């Protein structure tokens, strides 16, 4: 909880500027997860 | 509820520097966002800059680049502002804003300080001159006539005015101040009464200019 | 830099009604905006952010909309606490700007002014500058005009206008016109007149006097 030599703040920052290149653009990422278990499933959404 | 409070009024002179500061009171300091903005009177608001009450980051404006600075004190949980090379324009009211809370940064001001008044002048403290505003029977309107108590060439903005020390409340009117070419302020206050009680009553305005401690009264002679 | 202009400089209404505000941007904004309420002599209070969201602790009446450039605020019923200006803030890019100000009022049948003039006081005549006061009280539509006529001539530049703020109980407006000049001009002139043009008045009205 102090700033000085041998002390480093953990939260850096992105400088997301449109003038940047493709390599430094920002990306919105979303990630899903699925698993198989005992009790009968609920999230179905099958065919038509 | 988060609240922000800060210093009182200031008066300075061209070329000087001024330091306003506001103290915070928030439930957590999750990279808090003290964030300054100013308002010339009767004008568009203008945005100063944002200090990263988390650590030290100091993004500033561009019209105000190279002459304004901002810091904060962790233990006192206050925010410090500093401006130099002032000039007659920057006469304004200065504000503290910020305080996201849920997320760490925004760019919208959701907790506002109650305002700080800064006046850039070249004059100095001076008492107010007072003159009565006598009506005439020419303009007897519905048996009612107007009457006032002018104040000219005085210094700051408080100029409290009252009539017979609160004895009168009806129809009172107190206009806002106006800057002059000479750099001095001036005010006019007025009120109307039924003309029936003109010659039989006693009305005296009551002015208090604290920055010069003067208290002046003037009976109006019709 | 991003420019922000507000389409209505002023807005009329009456209690229990709906109003709309337009905030146009010189460039494209991706629905980054907020709406602030500022009563006179106080500190701004926020209402809407991200152009849609309703921030907590506010009446449910307020509601944002819009995207791209043209943006809109709207309230269903007009409560008393709605009587103040409203600003729009962009935050699409750097240096963040603000609007112009969009101020509401309390509509009522137009009230015509009562005109008054005051000659300079002789004590002021001792000092060395001359002051003349032309007064207007309880007149309805702010947007008025006052001109000074001295020795049957118009006068410019040397006049200052100060207008009160509308009273809650009174719900009208009051105005003072001040004419200032140096003594040498004073006695040089014989007759003084301020003239006012008002919507409520049938005709332009002149009030005047001369020395003594």
């Amino acid at each position: 909880g102090v700033e000085g030599f041998n002390c480093y703040f953990p939260l850096q920052s992105y400088g997301f500027q449109p003038t940047n290149g493709v390599g430094y653009q920002p990306y919105r990422v979303v990630v899903l997860s699925f698993e198989l278990l005992h009790a009968p499933a609920t999230v179905c959404g099958p065919k038509k | 509820q988060v609240q922000l409070v800060q210093s009182g009024a200031e008066v300075k002179k061209p070329g000087a520097s001024v330091k306003v500061s506001c103290k915070a009171s928030g439930y957590t300091f999750t990279t808090y966002a003290m964030h300054w903005v100013r308002q010339a009177p009767g004008q568009r608001l203008e945005w100063m800059g944002w200090i990263n009450a988390g650590n030290g980051n100091t993004k500033y404006s561009q019209k105000f680049q190279g002459r304004v600075t901002i810091t904060r004190d962790t233990s006192a949980s206050t925010a410090y502002m500093e401006l130099s090379s002032l000039r007659s324009e920057d006469t304004a009211v200065y504000y503290c804003a910020g305080g996201g809370g849920r997320r760490l940064q925004f760019d919208y001001f959701d907790y506002w300080g109650q305002g700080t008044l800064v006046t850039v002048s070249s004059a100095s403290t001076k008492g107010p001159s007072v003159f009565p505003l006598a009506p005439s029977s020419k303009s007897t309107s519905g048996g009612t006539a107007a009457l006032g108590c002018l104040v000219k060439d005085y210094f700051p903005e408080p100029v409290t005015v009252s009539w017979n020390s609160g004895a009168l409340t009806s129809g009172v009117h107190t206009f806002p101040a106006v800057l002059q070419s000479s750099g001095l302020y001036s005010l006019s206050s007025v009120v109307t009464v039924p003309s029936s009680s003109l010659g039989t009553q006693t009305y005296i305005c009551n002015v208090n200019h604290k920055p010069s401690n003067t208290k002046v009264d003037k009976k109006v002679e019709p | 830099d991003i420019q922000m202009t507000q389409s209505p400089s002023t807005l009329s209404a009456s209690v229990g009604d709906r109003v709309t505000i337009t905030c146009r941007a010189s460039q494209s904004i991706s629905s980054w905006l907020a709406w602030y309420q500022q009563k006179p002599g106080k500190a701004p209070k926020l209402l809407i952010y991200d152009a849609s969201s309703l921030e907590s602790g506010v009446p449910s009446r307020f509601s944002g909309s819009g995207s791209g450039t043209e943006f809109t605020l709207t309230i269903s019923s007009l409560q008393p606490d709605d009587f103040a200006t409203y600003y729009c803030q962009q935050y699409n890019g750097y240096p963040w700007t603000f609007g112009q100000g969009t101020k509401v009022e309390i509509k009522r049948t137009v009230a015509a002014p009562s005109v008054f003039i005051f000659p300079p006081s002789d004590e002021q005549l001792k000092s060395g500058t001359a002051s003349v006061v032309c007064l207007l009280n309880n007149f309805y539509p702010r947007e008025a005009k006052v001109q000074w006529k001295v020795d049957n001539a118009l006068q410019s530049g040397n006049s200052q206008e100060s207008v009160t703020e509308q009273d809650s109980k009174d719900s009208t407006y009051s105005l003072s016109s001040t004419l200032t000049l140096s003594k040498a001009d004073y006695e040089k002139h014989k007759v003084y007149a301020c003239e006012v043009t008002h919507q409520g008045l049938s005709s332009p009205v002149t009030k005047s006097f001369n020395r003594g």
